[PDB]
């Protein structure tokens, strides 16, 4: 991921963890191969286990997963309607 | 799955559930993909080791032949050398 | 960070301490740009809500100004009304 | 395991905890094919990561890896000159 | 569990789960054969010291007077002499 | 390691270092026999995801050719494909 992408992931570091549904994005992620299983039983553990706790560490271990892995994963959740949250991470990307 | 199967592993459910630790059989049987990341939702929502062993062994038991195979290859690859050996009898055919 | 907003840190780092969930005030830091990734990593491997705050507190204190800023701006909307008060003062 | 020798790791719970050194024990473990790496990986991460944190998980663990789960982890103990620790549990065990 | 028991623990819940580290309390109990493996991960489950701490004392509410006695002995023998007199009339 | 295999981890290592989370690695290469206990001990007592990426390869740089291999698959098979793909045209022959 360049850092560019990855500066962008740490400005919405808010709106992501407020905003983000896990439970529904999991088979998303797996389609596109952005996360083998165990790593999403790992993030699934972290911290307290609350959505908010799984979601700020998929978006961490998100950093590592590749040179696409912010624009495939903007598409997950576009894919789980989430649409909103696409949005305002799109309009960063190109902003 | 065949009759022979889901027997063997009805005969032998007790002790399944005492010991399978179900995070590291979830990861191979959905790689594989045989398991659904809701019904691994479900399996983490029990809060106790042998419980998520139980949850997981009733699914398992609804499934397929490819699906006992893929958790007798998930036990025998994961160390449950006497687990799989109780279910080597049942496993069926597969393409 | 000035001397003045240094001190204030020292003088209220036990109330922050007790007090803070971390990974919500550390949320706010990491989206202002003055916390890394590594250092919050940091943070969160200490073993206890009170030896996270405490790492975190360290961690700050050999922040620049706008750290200290954003600290403030991070308890304030995570609602420390009090705790904020007592920094208030501190701020460069 | 069998109810006997999980009844034993209960009963010895303070003293393996007490004194159990576990960063010298995982060559043994794996060697007796006791506990896969990943598996390891997780008990290191336990809790604070505390050696008594590591020791607790590994027991606890350790009452699913098989039916001779305690004599070999007995042997381990004895591998890694942890005698003392090893003879407390080998008299419990025939006792 | 008996009543004068049961009603000590419920009058001190508070100082207990504020102090004790359940995880050594846990030890001695489960070496004591007062508490299960399942109990226990129930227990470590909870994401917070105190959370552990209350829901230990949760079960131990529903359990025999020998396992307020294990948990007593669990709070001598690791150092929290204040708390265990507290308890020490509630002794069935 | 092969001088070609060698220099190919030395050109990658910062893209190694920044996305490698060395509990998915570190765990195949101990499976596969080429990486030990006590190296994988040293690697978790660094702090941070990145300090432990970092240890891990220093030691990778002064192993032999099966190695690089072990490392190689581990980061293929755990979904690192960008990361695979740099090191693809260092790998030496092996066996
Ligand atoms: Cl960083
Ligand atoms: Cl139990």
């Amino acid at each position: 991921m360049d850092e560019a992408d990855r500066r962008l992931l740490r400005r919405c570091r808010l709106r992501l963890v407020e905003e983000l549904q896990v439970d529904q994005l999991w088979d998303a992620l797996l389609s596109r191969e952005l996360f083998r299983p165990h790593m999403i039983e790992d993030i699934q553990r972290a911290g307290s286990g609350s959505r908010r706790d799984q979601a700020r560490q998929l978006i961490i271990d998100l950093e590592t997963r590749g040179s696409q892995a912010l624009p495939l994963f903007i598409s997950c959740l576009e894919d789980t309607g989430q649409d909103m949250l696409a949005s305002f991470l799109r309009t960063n990307r190109q902003a | 799955m065949d009759a022979k199967a889901r027997n063997c592993l009805l005969q032998h459910r007790e002790a399944l559930e005492k010991d399978i630790k179900t995070s590291y059989i979830m990861d191979h049987m959905i790689s594989d993909g045989f398991l659904t990341i809701s019904e691994e939702e479900k399996v983490r929502n029990e809060p106790t080791q042998q419980q998520r062993a139980a949850m997981l062994i009733k699914m398992i038991l609804k499934k397929d032949n490819d699906s006992y195979v893929s958790f007798y290859n998930a036990l025998l690859h994961e160390g449950y050398k006497d687990l799989a050996a109780l279910l080597h009898d049942g496993i069926p055919v597969v393409s």
